[PDB]
């Protein structure tokens, strides 16, 4: 339980998200990050060292979300420029640019089958664009204030959504219909992700509580006291034994998904951490933030 | 019950709402009300 | 105005290398807002100072509020307003070296004003943003007042 | 207290088998420097073991742990509280000193610490353990609502605070908390005067807290275009009278001068607002309000160099990173190179946390237009920038098209976007004119490099 690699000055501007692979499709070894300096750096974590492989540009505004396709070695990057641009980690070239105009562009959500791309809309709906089409296939008719977070389940059975007022919207990607609407929070939900078994659902609201709800029966499994600041990013260990939590207080707490206890905490970041993600096995925990330093956290 | 008078009689409250309002130093109104009246005289 | 610099400081160490003289000592002070170093040398005899004391140091190019840029001469018979009326320790010197971390391409980010009050030195090391009012070969004052807090 | 301090200074030097002298030393220094009391308890803890093997009573360990609770030694204070609880439990025969009350207060401090130790579950459990044994206690029942209030101001907080007032209406803290409830939604602007005037009876008087709450709620009514109707001037006079009244009876109250400076700034005296705010800053500048009221004066006098740092410092607190109001106050009259392109970076940082605000989406377009007109009117500058300016202008135009459809605005309709559209149109024309200049500079540099290469061939 410590830190292995320490990338100083990973970017010119603050990093807001980090993407790292989990499968063997040339993704777990390459780290894709998106920062506000309009630099989509494709870092290759080769030889247990963070080396730069590609440097993709083109986004007018800073990168808001980065994620790696599960069954595919390509990637994509969105921003607030309403131009969601697809990329390829095999050549460092651009596939296309989905002009999600005029401003309606938010964090990305790669489908586990790597065939659909969910994007938040200012009208409150969740637009589901096609990866190889780019056109608006079908939109979820659940209006409200705005979609602040969207996550796909690893096996593709459910889909949740974080609103500006703590409204979880459990959709069904198998049929495209709203099943449950968990409203256990009143704070703007920052980010969320599905458990490796698609059984638990963590919510990172702005109250400092890690309220882990259930998806099968839409019920709260227990209130976990998180940090003092707002939990920004949250990820599950691929082996499904723990889950890290990124907050706005220079703290990287690794809470236990089973006992609801902090098993270790990092304080190596001088600024707030914005993105946290696991490795393909769950030992290395990559992290980014306003410090503009990528820390690789090893927890054997 | 006696548990109320049992605690409020032995404790000590060094700071409360009003304490937060006054500065811990000595800043009287002689240097404040002077300008407060000067601004009014010019108008 | 003429306020070349204004900031609160606090004493943290006196004569670290051992007090050499008997009336002067080093004051390795630090700031509270701008985060700048200070190596002021005050007359410990007439103006004693201990650790932890805070003071409002204000480098001013002149002692007048209107800023008439006095020529420089001892003229006690003067009824004009003076900024020294609210300071317990004032000095008069002339900065002689402005060192900084300049390079061949990009401008400096941290300067270091070296001023000599007729023998008493003072290094106001810090960022290169608030030291714009310091130019080599120019008269300046100190105007420091200890804070009672 | 001065005579007691002198007497303790006399008993400190000599050693007439002092046992409780340090206890009296620390009992006075709790209000003063918190390290003196800690030193006294440190020595008093070891002085109780030489006469006999007697365990330290829980009251001293409890008070030393309370001293450390305010400090950064949260874990050490936690150990002190746990050991105090263990020791107080051992007092099966100290029914006269009421070991039970000692355990109650120790656990109260321990729950306050857990609430402060990023563990609200244990704090809730401990405060409820106090509730189940003594429902006539107020502070535990009031802190529980604070904990539920973090998640939202409509949960059990608003109910527990009123139940706490209903059990004790003569409790100033509970009633002030009641007034604090209405502050989340300022729709109760004029109506909150009634509920803030409940305990203004002479028996409770004088209460500076409620009077300054009245002054604040009366200041909130300012910043309106109805001042010429002789309405806001009367409001300023009323608030000024309130502040004068709380100044005469308390000259050391900083908030009275804070509000007086606020109104004087509202009266158009910014040259004279710095002097009034100076005393408040020098007394204690570590209050969120002063950093902003002073930064307003600095940003008013064309001093953004002295205003951006004040806005950054207020954000140094561990409560947030990108606040909307601070950045809104950040960009006021920025026109310099380091205050426009970077202003876009801070605007995007702000909009990242909550893009639903219209003012951010309008200010980003305005600064984009400022840069475009700053590179497409008198320039004659680098070429790649002329390539990027058209993209920025297109994005600004798309945002102009999008902003017009929104219903609600910043209490002011944005129908004045037409001039922005005309400005962007003539900017487009100028850009299509200046791209030709870009190409001309391209051929110029090409011929320059050729005429240099020929000379190098000569050599």
């Amino acid at each position: 339980y410590g830190i292995l690699f320490k990338q100083e000055q990973a970017h010119d501007d603050a990093i807001w998200s980090v993407a790292w692979g989990t499968n063997k499709k040339e993704n777990s070894e390459t780290v894709v990050t998106g920062s506000l300096d309009d630099l989509v750096k494709v870092w290759k974590w080769r030889d247990e060292r963070l080396d730069l492989q590609w440097s993709l540009e083109g986004h007018q505004l800073g990168v808001v979300s980065v994620d790696i396709s599960h069954t595919l070695p390509i990637a994509a990057s969105s921003s607030l420029d309403a131009h969601i641009r697809l990329w390829d980690l095999e050549n460092g070239k651009q596939i296309k640019s989905i002009d999600a105009g005029p401003v309606d562009a938010w964090t990305l959500a790669f489908s586990p089958d790597s065939q659909y791309l969910a994007t938040g809309t200012h009208v409150g709906k969740v637009n589901i664009f096609g990866v190889e089409s780019g056109k608006k296939e079908y939109s979820l008719d659940t209006r409200g204030k705005f979609i602040l977070s969207i996550a796909y389940s690893p096996d593709g059975k459910y889909l949740a959504s974080g609103a500006i007022d703590g409204i979880i919207n459990i959709f069904d990607i198998a049929t495209g219909k709203l099943l449950h609407t968990l409203e256990g929070h009143a704070m703007p939900i920052r980010s969320l992700t599905f458990s490796p078994d698609s059984q638990l659902l963590v919510t990172a609201s702005d109250d400092g509580y890690i309220k882990i709800y259930d998806v099968q029966h839409a019920n709260l499994a227990g209130t976990l006291s998180g940090h003092a600041s707002w939990v920004l990013n949250v990820a599950f260990c691929p082996d499904d034994t723990h889950f890290v939590s990124s907050s706005s207080d220079k703290s990287v707490k690794v809470w236990d998904v089973g006992t609801r206890t902090c098993v270790h905490t990092f304080f190596d970041h001088q600024d707030q951490v914005w993105g946290v993600k696991y490795n393909g096995n769950g030992s290395k925990i990559v992290s980014v933030g306003d410090d503009q330093e990528i820390h690789i956290y090893d927890c054997p | 019950v006696d548990v109320t008078r049992d605690i409020v009689s032995r404790e000590r409250v060094w700071r409360t709402r009003t304490t937060i309002l006054q500065s811990t130093g000595k800043n009287f109104s002689k240097n404040i009300f002077a300008i407060l009246q000067s601004v009014k005289a010019r108008e | 105005a003429g306020i070349l610099f204004e900031d609160i400081f606090d004493v943290k160490d006196i004569d670290p290398e051992g007090k050499k003289f008997d009336r002067v000592s080093r004051l390795h002070c630090e700031s509270e807002s701008f985060k700048m170093d200070l190596i002021l040398d005050v007359n410990i005899q007439i103006y004693p100072v201990d650790l932890g004391d805070k003071f409002r140091l204000v480098i001013a190019s002149t002692l007048y509020e209107d800023g008439t840029l006095d020529d420089g001469e001892y003229n006690p018979t003067d009824d004009r307003p003076s900024r020294a009326d609210q300071f317990e320790y004032v000095m008069y010197g002339k900065v002689y070296r402005i060192e900084g971390d300049e390079t061949s391409t990009e401008a400096a980010t941290r300067l270091s004003a070296y001023v000599s009050y007729g023998g008493l030195l003072m290094r106001l090391q810090g960022d290169a943003n608030n030291l714009h009012g310091f130019e080599v070969d120019s008269r300046v004052y100190l105007l420091m007042k200890k804070l009672a807090f | 207290r001065d005579i007691a301090k002198g007497h303790l200074k006399k008993v400190t030097e000599q050693y007439p088998d002092d046992v409780e002298a340090w206890i009296e030393l620390a009992q006075i220094l709790e209000q003063t420097d918190i390290q003196g009391a800690l030193s006294a308890y440190g020595t008093a803890t070891r002085i109780l073991q030489e006469k006999v093997q007697a365990d330290v009573p829980p009251e001293i360990l409890n008070n030393v742990g309370a001293l450390h609770f305010r400090l950064g030694n949260l874990g050490e204070a936690k150990k002190y509280f746990l050991a105090s609880l263990d020791r107080a439990k051992a007092e099966a025969e100290h029914d006269e000193h009421y070991y039970n009350a000692i355990s109650v207060t120790t656990s109260y401090n321990l729950a306050r610490l857990y609430e402060a130790m990023c563990e609200f579950h244990e704090a809730e459990k401990l405060y409820k353990n106090i509730l189940r044994e003594h429902p006539n206690y107020v502070d535990c029942y009031l802190r529980l609502g604070a904990m539920a209030r973090d998640k939202g101001n409509f949960y059990e907080a608003s109910d527990w605070f009123k139940e706490a007032l209903q059990i004790n209406q003569d409790h100033p803290d509970a009633w002030s908390l009641i007034g604090n409830l209405h502050l989340a939604k300022q729709e109760w602007g004029p109506g909150q005067k009634k509920f803030e005037r409940i305990l203004k009876q002479p028996s409770t008087q004088s209460d500076t807290y409620s009077m300054l709450a009245l002054g604040n709620v009366w200041l909130q009514t300012l910043h309106q275009p109805t001042r010429d109707r002789e309405k806001e001037k009367r409001h300023q006079d009323r608030a000024l009278a309130i502040y004068k009244q709380v100044l005469r009876n308390d000259a050391k109250n900083l908030y009275a001068a804070n509000g007086i400076g606020a109104v004087l700034a509202h009266k158009g005296y910014f040259r004279e607002a710095r002097d009034v705010f100076a005393q408040v800053r020098e007394a204690t500048a570590d209050i969120s309000d002063v950093w902003l009221n002073l930064a307003h004066i600095y940003v008013e006098q064309k001093q953004y160099i002295s205003a951006v740092q004040m806005y950054e410092n207020c954000l140094r607190k561990f409560y947030k990173h990108q606040n909307t109001e601070v950045v809104l106050y950040l960009a006021r009259a920025l026109f310099k190179c380091g205050k426009l392109q970077e202003c876009k970076q801070t605007l995007l940082k702000a909009r990242h946390v909550a893009p639903s605000d219209t003012v951010l989406m309008f200010n980003v377009a305005l600064v984009l237009q400022r840069l475009a007109t700053s590179v497409l009117k008198d320039e004659k500058s680098n070429l790649k920038e002329v390539l990027n300016a058209v993209k920025e202008l297109e994005l600004a135009h798309r945002y102009f098209s999008y902003l017009s459809k929104v219903g609600d605005k910043m209490r002011f309709d944005l129908a004045l976007a037409a001039t922005e559209a005309r400005q962007c149109s003539d900017l487009l024309s100028q850009a299509q004119y200046h791209v030709a200049r870009a190409r001309k500079q391209d051929e110029e540099e090409r011929e320059l490099r050729a005429k240099q290469e020929q000379e190098k061939e000569l050599l």
